[PDB]
Protein backbone atom coordinates (compact mmCIF):
# COMPACT_ATOMS: atom_id res chain seq x y z
CA UNK A 1 0.00 0.00 0.00
CA UNK A 2 0.87 3.70 -0.32
CA UNK A 3 0.00 4.49 3.34
CA UNK A 4 2.08 1.54 4.64
CA UNK A 5 5.79 0.77 4.37
CA UNK A 6 6.66 -2.97 4.59
CA UNK A 7 9.41 -3.74 7.12
CA UNK A 8 9.78 -7.53 7.12
CA UNK A 9 7.86 -10.68 6.26
CA UNK A 10 7.21 -12.13 9.75
CA UNK A 11 4.16 -14.23 9.40
CA UNK A 12 2.84 -17.66 8.78
CA UNK A 13 -0.47 -16.24 7.68
CA UNK A 14 -3.09 -18.86 8.39
CA UNK A 15 -4.35 -18.35 4.81
CA UNK A 16 -2.25 -15.47 3.50
CA UNK A 17 1.07 -13.75 4.15
CA UNK A 18 1.85 -11.49 7.16
CA UNK A 19 4.20 -8.47 7.10
CA UNK A 20 5.43 -6.05 9.74
CA UNK A 21 4.69 -2.55 8.52
CA UNK A 22 4.79 1.12 9.38
CA UNK A 23 1.91 3.54 8.82
CA UNK A 24 3.69 6.40 6.99
CA UNK A 25 1.15 8.96 8.23
CA UNK A 26 1.16 8.08 11.97
CA UNK A 27 4.51 6.17 12.20
CA UNK A 28 2.70 3.35 14.01
CA UNK A 29 3.91 -0.23 13.63
CA UNK A 30 1.17 -2.61 12.41
CA UNK A 31 0.82 -6.12 10.98
CA UNK A 32 -0.49 -6.50 7.40
CA UNK A 33 -2.04 -9.82 6.26
CA UNK A 34 -2.11 -9.73 2.43
CA UNK A 35 -4.37 -11.94 0.32
CA UNK A 36 -4.04 -12.36 -3.42
CA UNK A 37 -7.40 -11.96 -5.16
CA UNK A 38 -6.32 -13.09 -8.63
CA UNK A 39 -5.81 -16.47 -7.00
CA UNK A 40 -4.63 -19.84 -8.13
CA UNK A 41 -5.61 -21.11 -4.62
CA UNK A 42 -9.30 -20.59 -5.34
CA UNK A 43 -10.89 -20.52 -1.87
CA UNK A 44 -8.60 -18.22 0.16
CA UNK A 45 -10.55 -14.91 -0.16
CA UNK A 46 -13.60 -16.75 1.29
CA UNK A 47 -11.86 -17.42 4.63
CA UNK A 48 -10.45 -13.88 4.72
CA UNK A 49 -13.92 -12.38 4.19
CA UNK A 50 -15.28 -14.50 7.02
CA UNK A 51 -12.44 -13.38 9.31
CA UNK A 52 -13.12 -9.72 8.43
CA UNK A 53 -16.87 -10.13 9.11
CA UNK A 54 -16.20 -11.65 12.53
CA UNK A 55 -13.30 -9.43 13.68
CA UNK A 56 -15.32 -6.26 12.88
CA UNK A 57 -17.71 -7.45 15.61
CA UNK A 58 -15.10 -8.64 18.08
CA UNK A 59 -13.41 -5.66 19.70
CA UNK A 60 -11.79 -6.68 22.98
CA UNK A 61 -8.30 -6.22 24.48
CA UNK A 62 -7.66 -9.98 24.30
CA UNK A 63 -8.72 -10.52 20.67
CA UNK A 64 -6.36 -9.43 17.90
CA UNK A 65 -7.56 -6.07 16.62
CA UNK A 66 -8.44 -5.60 12.96
CA UNK A 67 -7.86 -1.87 12.31
CA UNK A 68 -8.67 -1.64 8.59
CA UNK A 69 -9.07 -3.51 5.32
CA UNK A 70 -7.56 -2.31 2.11
CA UNK A 71 -8.31 -3.34 -1.43
CA UNK A 72 -5.73 -2.32 -4.05
CA UNK A 73 -3.88 -4.11 -6.84
CA UNK A 74 -5.39 -7.60 -6.95
CA UNK A 75 -4.87 -7.75 -3.23
CA UNK A 76 -6.89 -7.71 -0.04
CA UNK A 77 -4.87 -6.38 2.92
CA UNK A 78 -6.05 -6.73 6.50
CA UNK A 79 -4.39 -4.22 8.84
CA UNK A 80 -3.97 -5.66 12.36
CA UNK A 81 -2.34 -4.49 15.61
CA UNK A 82 1.25 -5.72 15.72
CA UNK A 83 2.29 -8.35 18.25
CA UNK A 84 5.88 -9.32 18.84
CA UNK A 85 5.38 -13.10 18.98
CA UNK A 86 3.06 -16.05 19.39
CA UNK A 87 2.88 -18.43 22.35
CA UNK A 88 4.63 -21.18 20.43
CA UNK A 89 7.67 -18.95 19.81
CA UNK A 90 7.43 -17.59 23.37
CA UNK A 91 7.84 -21.17 24.67
CA UNK A 92 11.05 -21.51 22.60
CA UNK A 93 12.28 -18.15 23.97
CA UNK A 94 11.92 -19.16 27.65
CA UNK A 95 12.93 -22.80 27.43
CA UNK A 96 9.25 -23.73 27.97
CA UNK A 97 9.57 -22.48 31.53
CA UNK A 98 6.97 -19.88 32.55
CA UNK A 99 6.66 -18.38 36.01
CA UNK A 100 3.36 -19.52 37.59
CA UNK A 101 2.18 -15.87 37.68
CA UNK A 102 2.66 -15.65 33.90
CA UNK A 103 0.88 -19.01 33.44
CA UNK A 104 -2.03 -17.48 35.37
CA UNK A 105 -1.91 -14.17 33.47
CA UNK A 106 -1.85 -15.93 30.12
CA UNK A 107 -4.78 -18.22 30.98
CA UNK A 108 -6.78 -15.32 32.42
CA UNK A 109 -6.31 -13.24 29.28
CA UNK A 110 -7.13 -16.22 27.03
CA UNK A 111 -10.34 -16.82 28.94
CA UNK A 112 -11.35 -13.16 28.86
CA UNK A 113 -10.93 -13.06 25.08
CA UNK A 114 -12.62 -16.41 24.60
CA UNK A 115 -15.42 -15.48 26.99
CA UNK A 116 -15.97 -12.34 24.95
CA UNK A 117 -16.15 -14.38 21.69
CA UNK A 118 -18.62 -16.86 23.17
CA UNK A 119 -20.80 -14.07 24.63
CA UNK A 120 -20.95 -12.61 21.08
CA UNK A 121 -21.99 -16.01 19.66
CA UNK A 122 -18.70 -16.83 17.93
CA UNK A 123 -16.74 -20.09 18.19
CA UNK A 124 -13.01 -19.82 17.49
CA UNK A 125 -12.42 -23.53 16.65
CA UNK A 126 -8.64 -23.33 16.21
CA UNK A 127 -7.34 -22.54 19.68
CA UNK A 128 -3.63 -23.49 19.88
CA UNK A 129 -0.39 -21.73 20.94
CA UNK A 130 0.48 -20.44 17.44
CA UNK A 131 -2.90 -18.64 17.33
CA UNK A 132 -2.21 -16.86 20.59
CA UNK A 133 -0.26 -13.60 20.20
CA UNK A 134 1.80 -12.05 22.98
CA UNK A 135 2.95 -8.43 23.44
CA UNK A 136 6.08 -7.10 25.03
CA UNK A 137 3.60 -5.59 27.51
CA UNK A 138 2.65 -9.18 28.41
CA UNK A 139 -0.77 -8.86 26.77
CA UNK A 140 -2.19 -12.00 25.12
CA UNK A 141 -4.55 -11.92 22.14
CA UNK A 142 -6.59 -14.64 20.51
CA UNK A 143 -5.90 -14.56 16.76
CA UNK A 144 -6.46 -16.23 13.41
CA UNK A 145 -10.19 -16.51 13.14
CA UNK A 146 -10.19 -18.17 9.71
CA UNK A 147 -11.82 -21.32 11.13
CA UNK A 148 -14.20 -19.38 13.41
CA UNK A 149 -17.95 -19.10 12.95
CA UNK A 150 -21.04 -17.41 14.31
CA UNK A 151 -23.43 -19.89 15.97
CA UNK A 152 -27.11 -19.73 16.94
CA UNK A 153 -29.16 -20.18 13.74
CA UNK A 154 -30.88 -23.61 13.32
CA UNK A 155 -28.32 -25.73 11.41
CA UNK A 156 -28.46 -29.44 10.50
CA UNK A 157 -24.79 -29.80 11.46
CA UNK A 158 -21.39 -28.17 11.76
CA UNK A 159 -18.14 -29.65 10.52
CA UNK A 160 -16.46 -32.19 12.81
CA UNK A 161 -13.25 -31.49 10.91
CA UNK A 162 -12.44 -28.49 13.03
CA UNK A 163 -9.67 -27.84 15.53
CA UNK A 164 -6.09 -28.94 14.96
CA UNK A 165 -6.05 -32.63 16.07
CA UNK A 166 -4.02 -32.25 19.29
CA UNK A 167 -6.49 -29.59 20.56
CA UNK A 168 -9.71 -31.28 19.44
CA UNK A 169 -12.15 -32.57 22.11
CA UNK A 170 -13.36 -36.19 22.36
CA UNK A 171 -16.98 -35.52 21.33
CA UNK A 172 -15.68 -33.99 18.06
CA UNK A 173 -13.15 -36.82 17.70
CA UNK A 174 -16.20 -39.12 17.93
CA UNK A 175 -17.78 -37.15 15.06
CA UNK A 176 -20.29 -35.00 16.93
CA UNK A 177 -21.87 -32.71 14.33
CA UNK A 178 -23.32 -30.36 16.93
CA UNK A 179 -21.15 -28.71 19.53
CA UNK A 180 -21.29 -25.39 21.38
CA UNK A 181 -18.83 -23.02 23.03
CA UNK A 182 -17.57 -26.12 24.85
CA UNK A 183 -15.37 -26.95 21.85
CA UNK A 184 -12.98 -24.06 22.58
CA UNK A 185 -13.00 -24.77 26.32
CA UNK A 186 -11.36 -28.16 25.76
CA UNK A 187 -8.69 -26.49 23.62
CA UNK A 188 -8.14 -23.90 26.40
CA UNK A 189 -7.55 -26.79 28.84
CA UNK A 190 -4.97 -28.26 26.47
CA UNK A 191 -3.14 -24.89 26.26
CA UNK A 192 -3.36 -24.51 30.05
CA UNK A 193 -1.47 -27.82 30.48
CA UNK A 194 1.32 -26.65 28.15
CA UNK A 195 1.61 -23.36 30.03
CA UNK A 196 1.80 -25.22 33.37
CA UNK A 197 4.47 -27.75 32.37
CA UNK A 198 7.12 -27.23 29.68
CA UNK A 199 5.21 -25.82 26.75
CA UNK A 200 4.72 -29.18 24.94
CA UNK A 201 1.35 -30.49 23.70
CA UNK A 202 -0.40 -32.64 26.29
CA UNK A 203 -2.02 -34.95 23.71
CA UNK A 204 0.13 -35.16 20.53
CA UNK A 205 -1.86 -37.90 18.76
CA UNK A 206 -0.81 -39.34 15.40
CA UNK A 207 -4.38 -39.73 14.13
CA UNK A 208 -7.92 -39.61 15.57
CA UNK A 209 -7.63 -43.03 17.25
CA UNK A 210 -4.31 -42.23 18.91
CA UNK A 211 -5.72 -38.86 19.94
CA UNK A 212 -8.66 -40.43 21.84
CA UNK A 213 -6.36 -43.02 23.44
CA UNK A 214 -3.97 -40.38 24.77
CA UNK A 215 -6.87 -38.41 26.19
CA UNK A 216 -8.54 -41.37 27.91
CA UNK A 217 -5.22 -42.86 29.03
CA UNK A 218 -4.60 -39.71 31.10
CA UNK A 219 -8.07 -38.65 32.21
CA UNK A 220 -9.84 -41.98 32.35
CA UNK A 221 -12.40 -43.32 29.90
CA UNK A 222 -15.87 -41.82 30.43
CA UNK A 223 -18.59 -44.24 31.59
CA UNK A 224 -22.18 -44.28 30.27
CA UNK A 225 -23.24 -42.59 33.52
CA UNK A 226 -20.81 -39.69 33.05
CA UNK A 227 -21.55 -39.35 29.32
CA UNK A 228 -24.77 -41.16 28.29
CA UNK A 229 -24.76 -40.00 24.67
CA UNK A 230 -21.11 -40.99 24.05
CA UNK A 231 -21.85 -44.42 22.52
CA UNK A 232 -24.45 -42.85 20.21
CA UNK A 233 -22.03 -40.46 18.50
CA UNK A 234 -21.61 -41.01 14.72
CA UNK A 235 -17.95 -42.15 14.82
CA UNK A 236 -18.06 -43.82 18.24
CA UNK A 237 -16.15 -47.04 18.71
CA UNK A 238 -15.27 -48.95 21.91
CA UNK A 239 -12.14 -47.84 23.75
CA UNK A 240 -10.42 -49.54 26.67
CA UNK A 241 -11.60 -48.32 30.07
CA UNK A 242 -8.56 -46.48 31.44
CA UNK A 243 -8.83 -45.61 35.16
CA UNK A 244 -9.84 -42.14 36.35
CA UNK A 245 -7.22 -42.49 39.09
CA UNK A 246 -4.11 -41.18 37.29
CA UNK A 247 -2.60 -38.18 39.08
CA UNK A 248 -2.05 -34.97 37.05
CA UNK A 249 0.37 -33.60 39.65
CA UNK A 250 3.43 -34.32 37.49
CA UNK A 251 1.67 -33.44 34.22
CA UNK A 252 1.26 -29.83 35.35
CA UNK A 253 3.96 -29.19 38.01
CA UNK A 254 3.48 -25.36 37.99
CA UNK A 255 -0.05 -25.83 39.36
CA UNK A 256 -1.41 -26.18 42.85
CA UNK A 257 -4.59 -28.19 43.68
CA UNK A 258 -6.60 -25.07 42.73
CA UNK A 259 -5.03 -24.89 39.26
CA UNK A 260 -5.35 -28.67 38.76
CA UNK A 261 -9.06 -28.38 39.61
CA UNK A 262 -9.59 -25.68 36.93
CA UNK A 263 -7.62 -27.79 34.43
CA UNK A 264 -9.91 -30.76 35.06
CA UNK A 265 -13.03 -28.59 34.61
CA UNK A 266 -11.79 -27.53 31.17
CA UNK A 267 -10.75 -31.10 30.28
CA UNK A 268 -14.10 -32.79 30.81
CA UNK A 269 -14.73 -35.30 28.03
CA UNK A 270 -18.53 -34.82 28.08
CA UNK A 271 -18.95 -31.34 26.53
CA UNK A 272 -22.02 -30.59 28.69
CA UNK A 273 -19.79 -30.94 31.78
CA UNK A 274 -17.05 -28.55 30.57
CA UNK A 275 -16.70 -25.27 32.41
CA UNK A 276 -17.67 -22.12 30.46
CA UNK A 277 -15.20 -19.27 29.98
CA UNK A 278 -17.40 -17.03 32.22
CA UNK A 279 -17.39 -19.69 35.01
CA UNK A 280 -13.66 -20.30 34.62
CA UNK A 281 -12.94 -16.59 35.22
CA UNK A 282 -14.75 -16.87 38.55
CA UNK A 283 -12.72 -19.98 39.57
CA UNK A 284 -10.62 -19.50 42.78
CA UNK A 285 -7.46 -20.00 40.61
CA UNK A 286 -7.93 -16.31 39.66
CA UNK A 287 -9.12 -14.94 43.01
CA UNK A 288 -5.84 -13.30 44.14
CA UNK A 289 -5.11 -11.85 40.72
CA UNK B 1 -43.74 -22.71 4.00
CA UNK B 2 -40.79 -24.33 5.74
CA UNK B 3 -39.39 -26.22 2.76
CA UNK B 4 -36.38 -24.83 0.93
CA UNK B 5 -38.24 -24.75 -2.40
CA UNK B 6 -41.01 -22.57 -0.96
CA UNK B 7 -38.65 -20.12 0.75
CA UNK B 8 -36.58 -19.88 -2.44
CA UNK B 9 -39.75 -19.02 -4.37
CA UNK B 10 -40.52 -16.39 -1.70
CA UNK B 11 -37.05 -14.91 -2.23
CA UNK B 12 -37.57 -14.92 -6.01
CA UNK B 13 -40.92 -13.15 -5.70
CA UNK B 14 -39.31 -10.62 -3.36
CA UNK B 15 -36.52 -9.79 -5.84
CA UNK B 16 -39.05 -9.31 -8.68
CA UNK B 17 -41.03 -6.90 -6.51
CA UNK B 18 -37.88 -5.11 -5.25
CA UNK B 19 -36.28 -4.79 -8.71
CA UNK B 20 -39.14 -3.02 -10.44
CA UNK B 21 -36.96 -2.01 -13.47
CA UNK B 22 -36.46 -5.61 -14.54
CA UNK B 23 -39.51 -6.15 -16.69
CA UNK B 24 -38.57 -9.59 -17.96
CA UNK B 25 -37.21 -11.09 -14.75
CA UNK B 26 -38.87 -14.35 -13.70
CA UNK B 27 -39.28 -15.22 -9.98
CA UNK B 28 -37.73 -18.60 -10.92
CA UNK B 29 -34.60 -16.88 -12.30
CA UNK B 30 -32.99 -16.22 -8.88
CA UNK B 31 -33.94 -19.79 -7.88
CA UNK B 32 -32.19 -21.21 -10.98
CA UNK B 33 -29.06 -19.09 -10.30
CA UNK B 34 -28.84 -20.17 -6.63
CA UNK B 35 -29.55 -23.85 -7.22
CA UNK B 36 -27.03 -23.87 -10.10
CA UNK B 37 -24.19 -22.63 -7.88
CA UNK B 38 -25.06 -25.16 -5.13
CA UNK B 39 -25.25 -28.07 -7.57
CA UNK B 40 -21.94 -27.08 -9.17
CA UNK B 41 -20.10 -26.90 -5.81
CA UNK B 42 -21.48 -30.33 -4.92
CA UNK B 43 -20.65 -32.01 -8.25
CA UNK B 44 -17.20 -30.45 -8.39
CA UNK B 45 -16.29 -31.71 -4.91
CA UNK B 46 -16.16 -28.41 -2.99
CA UNK B 47 -18.83 -29.64 -0.55
CA UNK B 48 -20.40 -33.00 0.39
CA UNK B 49 -23.94 -31.65 1.01
CA UNK B 50 -25.93 -28.67 -0.31
CA UNK B 51 -25.68 -25.27 1.35
CA UNK B 52 -29.21 -24.27 0.38
CA UNK B 53 -31.39 -25.02 3.44
CA UNK B 54 -34.31 -23.11 5.01
CA UNK B 55 -32.05 -21.31 7.52
CA UNK B 56 -29.45 -20.34 4.93
CA UNK B 57 -32.13 -18.99 2.60
CA UNK B 58 -33.43 -16.82 5.46
CA UNK B 59 -29.84 -15.63 6.05
CA UNK B 60 -29.48 -14.85 2.36
CA UNK B 61 -32.78 -12.99 2.27
CA UNK B 62 -31.66 -10.86 5.24
CA UNK B 63 -28.66 -9.77 3.16
CA UNK B 64 -30.71 -9.20 -0.02
CA UNK B 65 -33.35 -7.02 1.70
CA UNK B 66 -30.74 -4.51 2.81
CA UNK B 67 -28.21 -4.76 -0.03
CA UNK B 68 -30.16 -5.11 -3.29
CA UNK B 69 -31.23 -1.72 -4.60
CA UNK B 70 -34.69 -1.20 -6.10
CA UNK B 71 -32.70 0.58 -8.84
CA UNK B 72 -30.74 -2.42 -10.19
CA UNK B 73 -30.66 -1.70 -13.93
CA UNK B 74 -30.40 -5.14 -15.56
CA UNK B 75 -31.01 -8.81 -14.81
CA UNK B 76 -27.24 -9.27 -15.12
CA UNK B 77 -26.60 -6.73 -12.37
CA UNK B 78 -29.14 -8.45 -10.13
CA UNK B 79 -27.44 -11.77 -10.68
CA UNK B 80 -24.01 -10.27 -9.84
CA UNK B 81 -25.25 -8.65 -6.61
CA UNK B 82 -27.32 -11.69 -5.58
CA UNK B 83 -24.31 -13.95 -6.14
CA UNK B 84 -22.09 -11.64 -4.14
CA UNK B 85 -24.60 -11.99 -1.27
CA UNK B 86 -24.62 -15.77 -1.86
CA UNK B 87 -20.82 -15.95 -1.78
CA UNK B 88 -20.77 -14.07 1.54
CA UNK B 89 -23.44 -16.49 2.85
CA UNK B 90 -21.35 -19.58 1.96
CA UNK B 91 -18.27 -17.87 3.40
CA UNK B 92 -19.96 -16.95 6.68
CA UNK B 93 -22.42 -19.82 7.25
CA UNK B 94 -21.08 -22.74 5.18
CA UNK B 95 -19.46 -25.85 6.65
CA UNK B 96 -16.41 -25.88 4.34
CA UNK B 97 -13.24 -23.88 5.12
CA UNK B 98 -13.47 -22.03 1.84
CA UNK B 99 -15.32 -21.78 -1.46
CA UNK B 100 -14.03 -20.90 -4.95
CA UNK B 101 -14.90 -17.65 -6.69
CA UNK B 102 -15.67 -19.09 -10.14
CA UNK B 103 -19.39 -20.14 -9.68
CA UNK B 104 -20.25 -16.75 -8.19
CA UNK B 105 -18.57 -14.58 -10.79
CA UNK B 106 -20.67 -13.38 -13.72
CA UNK B 107 -18.93 -10.00 -14.24
CA UNK B 108 -15.83 -9.24 -16.28
CA UNK B 109 -14.52 -6.77 -13.70
CA UNK B 110 -13.31 -8.83 -10.73
CA UNK B 111 -12.41 -5.69 -8.75
CA UNK B 112 -16.08 -4.67 -8.71
CA UNK B 113 -16.93 -8.04 -7.20
CA UNK B 114 -14.38 -7.64 -4.36
CA UNK B 115 -15.41 -4.01 -3.73
CA UNK B 116 -19.04 -5.20 -3.50
CA UNK B 117 -18.08 -7.93 -0.98
CA UNK B 118 -16.39 -5.37 1.25
CA UNK B 119 -19.26 -2.90 0.97
CA UNK B 120 -21.81 -5.58 1.91
CA UNK B 121 -19.65 -6.68 4.85
CA UNK B 122 -19.35 -3.06 6.03
CA UNK B 123 -23.11 -2.71 5.85
CA UNK B 124 -24.19 -6.11 7.19
CA UNK B 125 -21.52 -7.54 9.52
CA UNK B 126 -23.53 -6.72 12.67
CA UNK B 127 -26.79 -8.20 11.34
CA UNK B 128 -24.96 -11.30 10.08
CA UNK B 129 -23.91 -12.02 13.64
CA UNK B 130 -27.19 -10.80 15.25
CA UNK B 131 -29.35 -13.18 13.18
CA UNK B 132 -27.31 -16.00 14.73
CA UNK B 133 -27.21 -14.51 18.25
CA UNK B 134 -30.88 -13.45 18.47
CA UNK B 135 -33.48 -16.19 17.83
CA UNK B 136 -36.25 -13.54 17.85
CA UNK B 137 -34.54 -11.66 15.02
CA UNK B 138 -34.08 -14.89 13.02
CA UNK B 139 -37.81 -15.59 13.58
CA UNK B 140 -38.71 -12.07 12.40
CA UNK B 141 -36.65 -12.50 9.20
CA UNK B 142 -38.12 -15.96 8.58
CA UNK B 143 -41.67 -14.63 9.05
CA UNK B 144 -40.87 -11.71 6.73
CA UNK B 145 -39.57 -14.07 4.03
CA UNK B 146 -42.72 -16.23 4.30
CA UNK B 147 -44.86 -13.12 3.89
CA UNK B 148 -43.02 -12.23 0.65
CA UNK B 149 -45.27 -14.63 -1.25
Amino acid sequence: MQKYEKLEKIGEGTYGTVFKAKNRETHEIVALKRVRLDDDDEGVPSSALREICLLKELKHKNIVRLHDVLHSDKKLTLVFEFCDQDLKKYFDSCNGDLDPEIVKSFLFQLLKGLGFCHSRNVLHRDLKPQNLLINRNGELKLANFGLARAFGIPVRCYSAEVVTLWYRPPDVLFGAKLYSTSIDMWSAGCIFAELANAGRPLFPGNDVDDQLKRIFRLLGTPTEEQWPSMTKLPDYKPYPMYPATTSLVNVVPKLNATGRDLLQNLLKCNPVQRISAEEALQHPYFSDF
Amino acid sequence: QASTSELLRCLGEFLCRRCYRLKHLSPTDPVLWLRSVDRSLLLQGWQDQGFITPANVVFLYMLCRDVISSEVGSDHELQAVLLTCLYLSYSYMGNEISYPLKPFLVESCKEAFWDRCLSVINLMSSKMLQINADPHYFTQVFSDLKNES
